[PDB]
């Protein structure tokens, strides 16, 4: 922001918004990936128990 | 839904800060394009008028 003027310092930061949004996204992705498998672990605890 | 016909004389080598979101001492201090601006910039030669 501080060193590009407003009619094209939205185009780069629009990089960053695709770009860490994406990375947000893997995250969360890895996440429901690990999540599901916990469950299944948990669920298999829940019958242990 | 409306028109708007904006109607100035300028020098012919100041074209270039009407475009949108430029800036410079035109899009400073005397005429500002919003940055989602819609419509076509007319210009032509009238020193002889």
């Amino acid at each position: 922001l501080s060193r590009l003027d407003k009619v094209e310092a939205e185009v780069q930061i629009d990089r960053l918004i695709t770009g860490r949004l994406q990375s947000l996204q893997t995250y969360v992705t890895q996440q429901l990936i690990r999540a599901a498998e916990i469950r299944a672990s948990a669920n298999l605890a829940a019958t242990k128990m | 839904t409306n028109v708007y016909a904006d109607s100035f004389v300028i020098r012919g080598d100041e074209v270039r800060q009407i475009a949108p979101g430029q800036t410079g001492k035109i899009a400073d201090y005397n005429y500002k394009l919003p940055d989602d601006f819609t419509g076509c910039v007319i210009a032509w030669n009238s020193n002889n008028l």
